[PDB]
């Protein structure tokens, strides 16, 4: 049960600056400076011869899926 | 102590080439004395 | 990085460091954000009752309403509202959305040689097996039916 | 009193024309969880969601231009600048990214977030921008250095969304402890704090045109002018449950959408409902999926489009053939409490 | 290349108990799921009224 | 029946693990009709 | 009680009027509030990029007292600092609770229960430390085996 | 092989089994001396649980059970999920209704 | 280096050993050269310690 | 090699055609699955 | 064939995978093994 | 250690054990070892409390 | 499809129509350039 996250505040009065201790980081270095601005007897020997649904798992995608990498 | 891998087996083999694999080799500077002995240890390796 | 190091020794290391999600904080992250987005839902529907004894409740039988759709039972609670049941279901299908297409998107970098970890590739061996048993119990019940 | 309530028959509110469906799009793999149109040319919108990603839609045509992959956790807000050729996107993994356009690339990132981040506001003539979440603050971002230059602190509980106008008040905030809080930024500090609404505050929406702001609780729909801190109207927003999404048109329509798929368009000036629709969710999908997250209009203001908790696009459209006479509306009777 | 193994220890520990410890921890176990976990007083006790 | 996958990569493939008691008459059940069948010649020569 | 709440807050404005018009700001009006934010703005991301100890990142950058009396004068000199000492020797890793601001506070101005009742949840997997098919044969299976019941008999004979 | 379950054990688990649910065999397993997790399984599913049917067949039982067994000729647990009763139970009654035709 | 050059900044003249002469606390003088690598063994020795 | 595979000539690939048409007849479909996508079937002939 | 080459590599994926493939020895037992059976199995085909 | 000797199925093991329990005792004295053996007492089987006993005389 | 019916169009969009480069901003070019 976290119940509550930290609201930021509590970390912004506290007295180290308004900037961080003086730690600079990587990230914070500068770039991207300038803002851009818009404008046949051997066939008769025989006795037999002659959609998008909105779920994941009964898909027809899943479903060649798990005969492919289930075998 | 039922499913871990026991080490006996790697220090064995370890042991057994070591004048190769502690080798002298090339000098990086220094060499490291191992305490109570006058072993050096060319390389940073546990099992040896 | 001389200059963090000297700052450090005279200023002290902050107590305001925010982490960043990261692989190995994905699964405790998300979890946060959909406890959260359910309890917003369900508070706002309630007239006017109680806020704290009824919430720890509410966040145990989503996590049941979980090991229920994994475990492929139906999960039926005799007297709950009708209102707190579909929003529960809502939440259980969306988690369940990306809980397969993340099985398939691992299981495709395993097959095409990518590196996976040890840990991520045995997690998927768990994932695609009740999966697999899901698609082999539907099979049983359109027999029958 | 109850003699000007006599005659409050006398105004009869304006017409306008029903509307319905025209355009179903499907592709998205998670909730659709937030638009923005191209505020410039119409000639696309953008869609963020629960999978993810990021995709761009064609307006006329429905087609599928691109996909924008980035963040690790769900898509909340989505912002395109009038001014530049940004985008600015965040998510539930406390990032907050701005696309050059003209590459298809992250260009900047800003870092300060403790947790997840709902909204972002592109501020109308500074190059300034405003993201809030459960933090309970606004930080106000430099664009070009990529520094936390404002934090403004008030609400005390998370922010669901952050507007910005041109004047004072230049940031208006809405969170889930039932207060609107508007903002003078250079004393950083709440100029005024509106306390109406009873729950939770999910939705608003600027006007275009009477410089005011709707906002929406559950079963609480009500419009502020923004010069000073005072109700204008009040809507007929009962019955409707929890309201996830608002939208106000050029010819003073506002649109709410709500946790129960229920289309539900109003009258901005009298506060009078006058249609309600309800969404078809789609095949295979659950009753509870039936539901509206995000809206938009788009620059004309004849297209509605929404996204919902089925995966899906609807297009709305507004009928032409339907004039005033046999398409009233859904009977004007203002009662009493 | 040992933590591909995946396997710990707590350290400080004396290793797994011995069967007649896990023997007194059983039958007490199995007692109190047939009582229903009453408290059974003695007789010496001078004497809450049990079922 | 208990059922596990092994890892393949490419594919997983199911493995059932049948209770040891019911094992032995199964063994001895198979071994038992391919010794009959082979003498009794039911599957013919193309069968592999 | 009298001097925070009133009855013509509690009440809105259009509710008499349809035509009420609330305009937009103006051109003037919203260029006026341009300059001096933006004046403010740049302000603070100058202090901001010139304590970072950067001499790299500075390059995108009076009196002013009387006495309490006007007694005397005060002329204020800033002193110019050793770049090797740690600037801002004041300056260190705290933790500071702040207390409430000084402003008052602002008025709030605004069956089922057998309906909303919530059971207890029981889980089949988990327990706490404390307080311990409908569907009949498809017919398709009655005609199968009675047509290789009628070949069995029929072959048989 | 002996699997024999005396009656202090059924009672050990039908209160372990109200103590550590359904999916927890193992801890249902530490309480029994003598049984393994998967033999207590197998007692609650086919003897113990409170919610099987044992009671005598009605004259509609047995038409309805040599019905099914014609047509599912050995399918015992198809046949058990359509009389839910257990498998074990509808065999042997199977085996009995066949020798009431007896000489 | 001829496929990726990275061209340099008209705005950076403000060059770190300049703007340290502007103080009260840096001066001038002329050593020999194994005078001041000398003096650098030493000060970084202490720095370290 | 593209040289020495199968010839793709309307001849020979309508015979290959023919030939699984008339062998997929045969089975019914509720016992096993033949389709054209896991089948090859390979012609000899004076073009291949 | 295709299908089985990709069989052999996913078993050295396997290999380098297992509880005692941290032990030297057994994983060049578990190298040997496969490369037998390999080799032996197929035997010229490999040559081409 | 020689505690758990005691359920040994051989009669020279559990006899020689207890003559150790004396050499214990008579070096760091009785009252580490009689706790240790008092507390065995508890056990359900009779090889452990009968071997415990005769400890217990030993070390008087 | 029914479940919309008759006056929508109802479309499953898995592939990008366009490449995974293009501008979706022109570049606005004052000048013209014959460099
Ligand atoms: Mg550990």
């Amino acid at each position: 049960t976290s119940h509550r996250p930290q609201l930021e505040a509590r970390s912004g009065a506290k007295a180290a600056a308004y900037t961080p201790t003086g730690i600079e980081h990587a990230r914070l270095l500068p770039g991207h400076t300038t803002l851009k601005y818009r404008k046949r007897s051997w066939r008769k020997g025989t006795a037999f011869g002659r959609g998008y649904i909105n779920d994941m798992t009964k898909s027809e995608y899943h479903q060649e899926f798990l005969h492919k990498h289930v075998r | 102590q039922r499913t871990g891998l026991s080490q006996i087996p790697n220090r064995r083999f370890t042991l057994w080439w070591s004048p190769t694999i502690n080798r002298a080799n090339v000098y990086v500077g220094f060499l490291v004395q191992l305490d109570l002995t006058g072993i050096f240890l060319h390389g940073k390796i546990p099992t040896l | 990085y001389i200059g963090n190091l000297i700052t450090r020794q005279f200023e002290g290391r902050s107590n305001e460091i925010v982490k960043t999600t990261t692989k190995q904080r994905l699964d405790a992250y998300y979890d946060l954000e959909l406890r959260n987005s359910v309890m917003d839902d369900i508070l706002e529907m309630m007239p006017e009752s109680i806020r704290q004894k009824k919430a720890r409740t509410i966040l145990q039988h989503l996590s049941e309403a979980w090991r229920c759709w994994k475990a492929n039972i139906p999960w039926d609670v005799p007297g709950m509202p009708a209102p707190i049941k579909k929003i529960i279901e809502r939440y259980i299908k969306s988690k369940a959305d990306a809980w397969v297409s993340a099985a398939h998107y691992n299981r495709e970098r395993i097959k095409r040689g990518a590196h996976v970890e040890k840990t991520m590739v045995k997690k998927n061996l768990g994932r695609l097996t009740r999966l697999w048993i899901k698609n082999e119990q539907e099979r049983q019940r359109q027999i029958q039916k | 009193i109850v003699n000007r309530y006599e005659k409050l028959l006398s105004q009869r509110p304006e017409w306008h024309a029903p509307w319905k469906l025209s355009r179903v799009i499907n592709g998205h793999l998670g909730w659709v969880r937030c638009v923005a149109i191209d505020p410039v040319d119409n000639e696309w919108f953008i869609t963020g969601s629960n999978d993810t990603t990021m995709k761009v839609w064609d307006l006329a045509t429905g087609k599928l231009k691109t996909t924008l992959a980035g963040h690790v956790m769900t898509v909340r807000d989505v912002a395109v600048s009038d001014r530049h050729p940004y985008l600015f996107s965040v998510s539930e993994d406390k990032t907050v990214k701005c696309w050059d356009l003209e590459k298809n690339q992250i260009i900047r990132d800003y870092y300060g977030h403790l947790s997840g981040v709902r909204t972002v506001s592109i501020h109308p003539t500074l190059d300034l921008i405003a993201t809030a979440g459960r933090d309970s603050v606004i930080k106000l971002w430099d664009m070009r250095t990529r520094i936390p230059v404002i934090t403004l602190v008030g609400h005390k509980g998370p922010i669901n969304q952050v507007q910005c106008t041109p004047v004072d008040p230049q940031v208006v905030s809405s969170s889930t402890d039932a207060t609107v809080r508007l903002w003078d930024v250079v004393a950083g500090k709440t100029m005024k704090v509106l306390t109406h609404h009873k729950r939770s505050v999910r939705a608003t929406a600027l006007h275009p045109k009477e410089f005011s702001v709707a906002s929406a609780c559950t079963d609480d729909i009500r419009s502020w002018g923004l010069a000073e801190g005072s109700l204008l109207t009040n809507f007929e927003s009962e019955k409707t449950g929890i309201i996830n999404t608002l939208s106000i048109n050029q010819d003073d329509v506002l649109f709410a959408g709500g946790d129960n798929g229920v289309l539900s368009f109003y009258d901005y000036k009298s506060g009078h409902k006058y249609q309600s629709l309800a969404t078809r969710e789609m095949v295979g999908s659950l009753e509870g999926e039936r539901s509206v997250l995000c809206s938009t209009f788009d620059k004309t203001g004849l297209r509605l489009i929404t996204g919902e908790a089925d995966k899906s696009i609807k297009i709305w459209k507004q009928d032409e053939t339907a004039t005033k006479e046999s398409e009233p509306g859904l009977a004007w009777n203002p009662n009493l409490s | 290349m040992n933590y591909l193994e995946g396997v710990g220890s707590k350290k400080g520990g004396g290793g797994i108990a011995s069967e007649s410890q896990f023997n007194l921890q059983r039958r007490k176990e199995v007692e109190s799921l047939l009582s229903k976990g009453e408290n059974v007083p003695y007789t010496f006790q001078d004497e809450q009224v049990r079922s | 029946v208990d059922i596990t996958m092994m890892e393949n990569y490419q594919n997983i493939s199911p493995v059932y693990s049948v209770d040891p008691l019911e094992k032995i008459t199964d063994a001895y059940l198979d071994q038992y009709l391919w010794y009959e069948a082979d003498q009794r010649k039911l599957f013919p020569n193309w069968i592999k | 009680i009298a001097k925070n709440v009133k009855l013509d807050d509690f009440i809105p404005k259009r509710q008499s009027n349809f035509e009420l018009s609330v305009p937009l700001p103006t051109k003037a009006e919203i260029q006026e509030c341009t300059a001096r934010t933006k004046s403010y703005i740049q302000r603070l991301v100058n202090a901001k990029l010139a304590n970072s100890n950067n001499r790299a990142s500075s390059r995108y950058v009076a009196p002013a007292n009387l006495l309490l009396n006007n007694s005397h004068h005060i002329e204020v000199v800033s002193k110019q600092m050793d770049p090797l000492l740690p600037r801002f020797v004041g300056k260190k890793a705290r933790k500071v609770v702040a207390p409430t601001e000084n402003d008052e506070v602002v008025p709030v101005l605004h069956a089922d229960p057998n309906e909303w009742k919530i059971p207890a949840a029981v889980s089949n997997w988990k327990n706490p430390n404390g307080y311990t098919e409908n569907n009949t044969i498809n017919d398709g299976f009655m005609k199968l085996s009675e047509a290789l019941e009628n070949a069995d008999k029929k072959a048989r004979q | 092989k002996g699997g024999v379950w005396t009656n202090v054990e059924d009672q050990i688990l039908k209160a372990a089994v109200q103590k550590y649910g359904t999916h927890q065999w193992s801890k249902v397993a530490s309480l029994l001396q003598k049984k393994t997790a998967r033999q207590s399984e197998l007692r609650w599913n086919e003897y113990l649980n409170p919610k099987l049917n044992f009671t005598e067949f009605s004259k509609e039982e047995d038409a309805q059970l040599l019905d099914l067994a014609r047509e599912l000729p050995n399918q015992w647990r198809t046949i058990a999920d359509m009389m839910a009763r257990p498998a074990q139970v509808c065999v042997e009654r199977y085996n009995r209704l066949l020798e009431s035709e007896d000489s | 280096n001829e496929l990726h050059p990275t061209l340099p900044t008209n705005h950076n003249k403000t060059k770190l050993l300049k703007s340290l002469k502007n103080t009260k606390y840096f001066q001038q003088t002329t050593i020999d050269w194994v005078e001041a690598g000398l003096q650098l063994c030493r000060q970084g020795h202490n720095m370290l310690n | 090699p593209k040289d020495s595979r199968m010839r793709l000539i309307r001849q020979d690939v309508n015979l290959g055609r023919a030939v699984f048409w008339e062998i997929q007849s045969r089975v019914p479909t509720s016992l096993t699955s033949i389709k054209w996508e896991n089948a090859f079937v390979s012609v000899y002939s004076k073009n291949n | 064939s295709e299908e089985e080459i990709k069989k052999f590599d996913s078993r050295i994926r396997g290999i380098l995978m297992a509880s005692g493939s941290t032990t030297f020895t057994k994983v060049a037992a578990k190298w040997n093994t496969s490369l037998i059976s390999l080799f032996t199995y197929f035997r010229e085909a490999i040559v081409a | 250690e020689l505690l758990e000797l005691l359920k040994s199925t051989n009669k020279e093991i559990r006899r020689s054990a207890n003559a150790t329990f004396g050499f214990i005792a008579e070096a760091i004295g009785p009252h580490d070892v009689l706790v240790a053996l008092l507390n065995n007492l508890k056990v359900q089987e009779r090889q452990l409390r009968v071997c415990t006993a005769v400890a217990i005389g030993i070390v008087a | 499809e029914h479940p919309y019916g008759k006056e929508v169009e109802v479309l499953m969009e898995t592939k990008n129509t366009q490449s995974p480069q293009t501008p979706l901003v022109e570049p606005v070019t004052e000048r013209t350039k014959l460099q």
